[PDB]
């Protein structure tokens, strides 16, 4: 008597790693870094009209 | 008497009475937004990093704080709606319970008085299954199954037999009189002058002063129910779509500038909740963005309705072919957004 | 207790073999079934005037 | 390195020949189109199913 | 509670069929009664047939003593070779946190305590079984504090109906209506649960009681006025229809009336003995639910964070 | 241990934090893309509560107790003929075409010019984006618009901050071709995309 | 075999290095410090490792017996029986010192002294009162142990009951010294073990506690086997116009809170029997047979009984048409008579099996039979009557 | 490290009165609905306890604290409140400074239990919401305080202000709107004692009727008993029949929801060390939590 | 359970009261269980239901 | 499946009224989309979407 | 099988009362002075049939 | 469902059809297999009639 059990494949996702400007929305904000944003109080943009 | 007219309704006989009735309906729609090129800043910090030693696990948490700067002077982005996916409120047919309530004070006979709470709650859809607790909140019995959606709260509010029908063939206000704060001037009475000075008749309805006597005047038969200070309900977690209306309080300390009640309801707080079983009051940690025409005018839109089933048939040939009314009939054609639409 | 359309159900004394005395004593008492005769013996809710 | 070069692409692309039948452009792909009469349940016992 | 917790160790035995051994990883958040807290321990020892009385299988009602007998304990992860739990009484961990996997038909909240049941609902009874080493094992439900003091409440007043030659089945929570598994009881433990609440029933009784007697009359008049005085009397307690036949009175002059305080005495005899009675018939609620990321609903069947309750 | 297996054990080990850390450090930048679209939909209104308001604005304030109160009549009007559009009237390329002309009419070119501007192959720069659902962007390149170059030009470079308390933004060009939509609507090159594949794909998250 | 050597090698000195935060907190630890009299306490003669227990500032004392008391009994009985005792100190007799010196503290073998006519073992509680009279530093100490055991009798009649008074605190562990006040140090919560002696020659030191009091369960129930163990203490209760009863207890058990209850029941239960039959005079009956009983079962069946609505009742017009009902009740022994002893939570012995010595130590030259514990990890609790 | 914090974030406008009061408010116990790293301060306000409608009373307050999660205030940057919660994040650090807000001393190895503020303030102008602070006081006096103004609430329908602790006056009533706040559980108590009160006495209809201070003790012991006879010395075996045994089940509940309110449970142990033993009004308390 | 009312119709509790109910006229003609057919090797359509 | 689709994206745990929904829209696309040809054929941009 | 439900015909109790379904839908009356007519919703409601 | 038996015959000899598991052997349960070789008493070999 001969007799087995077998293993077939291994199949797996791959995430998509999504860069934020390979969006086009990105057109709707200038997105730029602080380093520090949570020592920061005042947060006060000056408009000239 | 609140145990006379319980038999006068039962064996079909009409009092000499008049209704309203009002319930609030959800739909999910698709929408489309467009925005001019540098319609806002965007400041992002860097990332923390954190420990936190659990249940056989470590876990790390990773937060980073980041801002928002709208750089238009202006409206620099719309919102766009669209095709309606679905009516997630059920358009059927709930009486409110007040024994839910527990508010007000009942009569004196406990003969009489338990007489009305069996014979109303039993075998009432909304009826509460284990009578009410002491100060918690009652309980709606979980219905087995689930037809279309969460079946809506319809209300009743004592109205005259003779008003005008026509007052209701048009977008209006289940009160008689309309509403702030959108239609007041500037002057510090001006909210409450809407509301309930009869001297001077209404903004929307110039004919007359009122369009139901029994409401919008103080302490009417509308307002003792449904005021938000007098607190009838609140044991009950069933919502009342009149609480949007009657709330004197809600109107006054309202924002006044059109340059910005438009954006509020762009995004507002819904007072109902999508996972509810039923219509129930909102959960104090959940907020659900959602745009409500009916919150800055103060109007609700009629459905079609008629009083013939009969008569009602004329209305699914179109708009014009559809007769109004026979010898004491009467039907009300739509005015609303899903006027022309296939629901 | 409406099932059978030529049938009235409803409850009636326990153990009773009737007739029958003046007054029958408060038992726990069970459903009797009891023969329609005819058309007029349907409640007038499903057969209105 | 995530992710590796998998199993099933390491194998040489197989000798192909030319096959007639009929492609259809239906949005951005094409959709490969067959009715299956002539060639098989043709002159047999099995219904179409 | 040392620096490091203490876990025991419940040891496998050897002899095991393969489908038993995928049956005790199911297992992995439940709640074990440990009769001692001995560091090594064996299956034989937690499961129903160790957890028997002697020649006497216990009933539903009667469990609840043999609960509080022994020592809760949740186990923690499934080895091949034992089980590893942690106990209650004990401070549980080195970080103050377990997970439970409910059990139970009904959802919990935060910040809601946690006593537990025996298996007592219909359709829900579930007892793992390990026939190889021919065992069964009934786990308790874990369920929300002021739910166990109705159950306990539920069942003690049915025996009282046994004991005198309709209805009490069904309770509510959250809109759901369940009702409950059980045939007979055992007269042994009745009048062991009888015979803790009649001592703590009369133990309130004190003079100023038949003071607050004379605000009978009060208080069947003050709720014709306020709603939230209707909310007590609920048509099903005694006091509205015995308010209607008597009418009381105070007695007079108390014996040295003006050196001591006797609706204050007994308020604070009433505070330990009737008040108390919550923790008298059932176990103590030791653990109380504190999400972490908060999710303020744990669904029925799901793992929840776990800190003890004073 | 020395074994095999032991060794072998760290490579199950490390790789679950490398498949974990790049879900995280990938969920922030999918972060923003949530937020973009929560910030935005705060503060815009919706349409027909801003074509009389538009028309309102240009002959100025003229605050009085009246003139002021014509705009509830235009914005109750407005709103039962023209809240819903595409399920009340569509199959009618005319009235379709002047309402997308309303979306884009509808705001004031806004402050202030960005040094970086997302410029086309060959073509003028982009000056607004377009967010539709699924559905809606099938049935409007089937019908009613014409597709474009579907590669543009797009800064790479986040911006740098440093501060000094008074700081200036530094930017630097690095432009990519990247896949993308562009529709032709009115006098200006009109960005569309849908983001349901892209972004939202097998989440617990509603789409907002 | 080199691979083996090295495994062994990387271990050890990776077991060393890598060790969290430098071995500072490994053991969870806490410490307190508290400057009182050495009345009561007497820390040169009770040693490193015994229990102590804190009072309630006796000021509030005197007025809360006028307060609490049961009716018919003495109210300034408490109020004289203290005085007599600070007269017995002769150092803080006159009151005039405020907000310190409160002489908070009570050592526990001198709490076993003054309750050690009520033990069983009467040589073994004898040679407790003895160095309590002998190694003490103080003149006429067994005029403060009569005082004082006459204050507790007077706290039990008077019926401020001592556990509400009398509350855990930590076991000693180091003291400094001068006259008449030691600063003292101890351990509040945590393991007895892990607390620092301060002298290098001898390091930690245990739980030592007079061989009287220590009570074991696991004999008198029989039950042997291993297990952890939860550290009580109870006191012993007989009320009665007699001169009254005291005792202090430590029990060894592996029985719960929750269910001490019944084990406690089985020793003092005669005790228990008494001040429900006791404890009530002078507490003068009603007169004889005026009491009706219910007919709230009987007049809940005729509807033809009168009844009265909510727009009735507090009118006199129906007053006298209910039915009338006046209780007594002032011939009841109710449950605060009923008290006997009560218990707390102490500690609990995390060992598989809990060691127990019973050694015999000097005290010199007093020899007194001794129970010392190992590894005891405190946990104060509430109190609890069994009443 | 691996010391847990709260974050509390404060919304921006706070004008220059309002922070300085919010400096001051050190050491003070802070609830909040669960733990969580970040978080509003509009869960922490007083406003955050209502159920409509309706400000909550000291009914709801001592429901709301089993609830929510107690919390005790760090250094308060003008960025963040950083607070620490007690159940979790103190058993790994210790110790914690505690300021009191009751005029009663605390004396060294107390047990303190947390009360509303019914014994007898804080309101942001700018944020437009109010601050209530719990009053840490110890949990012996906690079940006599409580039920000090339980009784005069039932007065309303000797001296109750005598309050003497560790050598200090004390008076409860300093007065109108505090009795009116008090008043719900007032019915709770009256309520619960009397359908105790009437059970018990259908179920045994002789309990007064019994004679006094001899045959009482007799019926007393064989009920106070072990021995198997129980049954036989409790029971007393159209017309409506009274509904006792739902009767009993609705009471026990109610019985059993105020056990959960009123034992004023000891969340916190002062252990004072390097100092005095007293802690009076404005101090700050170490706190070490069981272990 | 007719107590509560139906899923589709939350109008009322039935639509037919021979339908529907345990031991209903609707019932015992075409229940699995109690067996009038099936001897009969034509179909009943409402076996399904 | 077309409203499956419309579904399985946002709110994967079936929330009880939205799971309702999701019988309602299986039926009213039933009727309409069951057959297709048959039903209205020879309309080109109707059959291409 | 998956609804539980069924599906009506066009039917009517007069045969003149029919007749106006042939027609089409929209002119078709239902109900005469006892008479009624029940129009169909159906999957095969366009097709030829 | 489609059987196939041995009618005659070896019932060692016929092929499974599972080359990994091949010819097979008569199964029956105790309850029915009863000798007369002990209830006789005759043992010896040979060979035997089953019935």
């Amino acid at each position: 008597d001969v007799e087995f059990d077998a293993l077939l494949g291994s199949y797996c996702n791959t995430l998509s790693l999504v860069r934020f400007l390979e969006l086009g929305l990105s057109v709707a904000c200038v997105c730029t870094k602080f380093p520090e944003l949570a020592y920061m109080n005042e947060g006060r943009v000056q408009f000239e009209v | 008497s609140p145990v006379a007219l319980h038999h006068q309704l039962k064996t079909g006989l009409h009092p000499g009475f008049g209704f309203t009735v009002v319930r609030q309906d959800r739909f999910v729609t698709e929408n489309v937004l467009f925005s001019e090129r540098a319609s806002e800043a965007y400041f992002l910090g860097q990332l923390q990093v954190a420990r936190h030693e659990t249940g056989g696990g470590v876990n790390f948490t990773l937060t980073q704080p980041r801002g928002n700067v709208d750089l238009g002077v202006g409206y620099t982005a719309v919102v766009a709606t669209a095709t309606v996916r679905n009516p997630v409120t059920d358009m059927g047919n709930l009486p409110q319970n007040f024994y839910l309530g527990r508010g007000a004070p009942p009569l004196l006979d406990n003969a009489a008085a338990v007489y009305l709470r069996n014979a109303v709650v039993a075998g009432n859809r909304l009826g509460p299954a284990q009578p009410v607790p002491v100060f918690g909140c009652a309980q709606v019995p979980r219905r087995a199954g689930m037809d279309h959606g969460q079946d809506a709260v319809c209300e009743f509010i004592a109205t005259p037999v003779s008003t005008d029908v026509n007052y209701f063939r048009r977008p209006c206000n289940p009160r008689g009189r309309a509403a702030g704060g959108v239609y007041a001037g500037d002057k510090e009475g001006d909210v409450t002058a809407l509301m309930y000075d009869h001297g001077q008749s209404d903004p929307s309805r110039a004919f007359a002063a009122t369009a139901n006597p029994w409401a919008s005047q103080r302490f009417s038969y509308g307002d003792l129910l449904y005021n938000g200070a007098y607190h009838l309900n609140g044991a009950s977690p069933v919502l009342s779509p009149c609480f949007k209306f009657f709330t004197s309080a809600d109107i006054a300390a309202k924002h006044r500038c059109l340059e910005r009640l438009i954006v509020e309801t762009g995004s507002a707080v819904s007072t109902a909740t999508a996972a509810s079983d039923v219509q129930f009051k909102r959960p104090p940690g959940c907020r659900e963005l959602v745009e409500d025409p009916c919150g800055l005018f103060q109007e609700a839109y009629p459905l079609t309705c008629a009083s013939d089933p009969a008569l009602l048939r004329s209305a699914r040939n179109g708009e014009a072919h559809a007769r109004e009314t026979h010898f004491a009939q009467y039907l009300v054609y739509d005015a609303s957004p899903l006027k022309g639409l296939a629901l | 207790l409406e099932l059978h359309p030529a049938f009235d159900f409803f409850v009636g004394v326990a153990d009773v073999e009737l007739p029958g005395g003046d007054v029958p004593p408060a038992g726990p008492g069970e459903i009797q079934a009891t023969w329609r005769v005819v058309n007029g013996n349907l409640p007038l809710a499903l057969c209105p005037a | 390195d995530l992710n590796r070069q998998t199993l099933d692409e390491l194998e040489s692309a197989p000798q192909t020949t030319r096959v007639r039948a009929d492609l259809v452009s239906i949005g951005e792909k094409l959709i490969f189109l067959e009715a299956l009469e002539k060639r098989i349940y043709a002159a047999t016992n099995v219904p179409y199913p | 509670m040392l620096a490091d917790g203490f876990e025991t160790d419940i040891a496998i035995p050897s002899g095991i069929s393969r489908p038993d051994a995928a049956a005790l990883q199911r297992c992995e958040g439940r709640v074990v009664f440990l009769p001692t807290i001995r560091r090594q321990l064996t299956l034989a020892d937690v499961a129903h047939e160790s957890f028997v009385s002697g020649g006497v299988s216990p009933d539903t009602l009667g469990l609840l003593l043999a609960y509080r007998r022994r020592f809760p304990a949740v186990i923690t992860r499934v080895l091949p070779t034992r089980i590893v739990a942690c106990p209650l009484d004990v401070g549980l961990t080195h970080a103050g946190t377990v997970n439970l996997r409910n059990t139970s038909p009904v959802d919990l909240c935060n910040g809601d305590p946690i006593s537990l049941v025996p298996p007592v609902f219909e359709g829900q009874a579930t007892d793992v079984r390990l026939d190889s080493l021919d065992l069964t094992l009934r786990f308790p439900v874990p369920l929300p504090s002021p739910l166990a003091r109705e159950i306990v409440a539920r069942l003690v007043a049915r025996g009282i109906r046994d004991l005198n030659p309709p209805d009490l089945n069904v309770l509510y929570y959250n809109g759901s209506r369940l009702s409950l598994l059980a045939d007979v009881q055992q007269l042994g433990p009745v009048n062991a649960e009888l015979r803790s609440l009649v001592l703590n029933m009369v133990y309130s009784i004190t003079e100023g009681t038949t003071i607050i007697l004379t605000l009978i009359p009060r208080l069947f008049a003050l709720s014709a006025q306020d709603g939230y005085v209707n909310a007590l009397l609920q048509m099903q307690s005694v006091t509205r229809e015995a308010a209607q036949l008597i009418h009381p009175e105070a007695p007079a002059l108390m014996q040295d009336g003006e050196r001591r305080l006797p609706l204050y005495e007994a308020l604070v005899a009433w505070l330990t003995h009737a008040g108390q009675l919550g923790d008298t018939l059932a176990l103590a609620p030791v653990v109380r639910v504190c999400t972490f990321d908060g999710a303020a609903v744990v669904r029925s069947g799901d793992m929840a964070p776990v800190i003890r309750y004073p | 241990d020395g074994t095999g297996i032991s060794a072998h054990r760290q490579l199950r080990a490390i790789q679950q934090l490398a498949r974990n850390v790049q879900a995280v450090l990938g969920a922030f930048e999918r972060g923003t893309a949530d937020q973009m679209l929560h910030v935005l939909l705060e503060k815009a209104p919706p349409l027909a509560l801003l074509l009389p308001m538009q028309r309102y604005l240009d002959n100025g304030r003229l605050a009085t107790r009246v003139a002021r109160a014509t705009l509830v009549a235009e914005l109750k009007r407005s709103f039962c003929e023209t809240s819903f559009f595409l399920g009340k009237a569509g199959h009618r390329r005319e009235a379709v075409e002047a309402w997308l002309v309303d979306l884009t009419t509808a705001t004031q070119p806004s402050v202030a010019v960005p040094r970086l501007t997302h410029a086309d192959t060959r073509g003028r720069p982009v000056d607004g984006v377009l967010v539709t659902t699924a559905p809606i962007k099938q049935r409007l390149l089937q019908s009613f618009l014409k597709v474009e170059d579907t590669e543009a030009d797009v800064p790479v470079t986040y911006g740098e901050m440093v501060l000094n308390t008074l700081d200036e933004l530094e930017s630097a060009p690095q432009t990519t071709r990247v896949r993308a939509d562009l529709v032709s609507i009115g006098e200006k090159l009109i960005f569309l995309e849908a983001l349901e594949k892209r972004i939202y794909a097998a989440t617990n998250v509603p789409y907002p | 075999p080199n691979d083996d050597t090295e495994q062994a090698l990387d271990k050890i000195l990776r077991g060393t290095m890598r060790g969290g935060a430098a071995l500072i907190g490994s053991p969870r630890h806490h410490l307190t410090r508290q400057v009182i009299l050495t009345d009561l306490c007497q820390p040169n003669a009770d040693r490193a490792g015994t229990l102590l227990l804190a009072l309630r500032h006796p000021a509030d004392l005197p007025h809360l017996a006028h307060q609490r008391a049961p009716p018919g009994r003495q109210t300034e009985r408490l109020g004289e029986a203290w005085g007599q005792l600070m007269e017995a100190t002769a150092l803080g007799s006159g009151r005039a010192e405020s907000g310190c010196t409160r002489a908070g503290l009570v050592s526990f073998n001198f709490l076993v002294a003054a309750c050690a006519a009520s033990y069983d073992a009467r040589d073994a509680a004898d040679a407790v009162r003895a160095h309590v009279t002998a190694n003490y530093r103080g003149t006429r100490v067994g005029a403060r142990l009569d005082r004082f055991s006459e204050c507790l009798r007077a706290m039990v009649h008077t019926h401020v009951f001592p556990h509400e008074v009398m509350r855990f605190f930590g076991g000693l562990v180091s003291w400094v010294t001068q006259d008449e006040l030691a600063s003292v140090t101890a351990v509040c919560a945590g393991p007895q073990e892990a607390a620092h002696t301060g002298h290098p020659g001898r390091p930690r030191s245990a739980v030592i506690l007079p061989a009287c009091a220590f009570v074991d369960l696991d004999a008198e129930l029989g039950l042997g086997g291993p297990g952890a163990a939860f550290l009580y203490l109870v006191f012993t209760y007989r009320q009665r116009r007699d001169q009254e009863l005291c005792c202090v207890y430590v029990i060894k058990s592996q029985l719960p809170p929750r269910g001490l209850e019944p084990a406690l029941e089985r020793l003092f239960g005669r005790l228990r029997i008494t001040n429900t039959i006791h404890g009530t005079e002078d507490m003068t009956p009603p007169a004889p047979n005026r009491n009706p009983d219910f007919p709230l079962a009987g007049l809940a069946a005729n509807p033809q009984t009168p009844r009265c609505s909510a727009g009735q009742v507090t009118n006199p017009q129906f007053a006298d048409r209910l039915y009338r009902w006046q209780p007594d009740l002032r011939g009841r022994p109710t449950a605060r008579t009923c008290t006997y002893a009560a218990f707390a939570e102490l500690g609990m012995m995390p060992e598989d099996s809990p060691r127990c010595l019973h050694r015999t130590e000097r005290f010199g030259a007093v020899s007194v039979p001794v129970v010392i514990l190992e590894g005891v990890v405190w946990r104060p609790g509430e109190w609890r009557a069994c009443a």
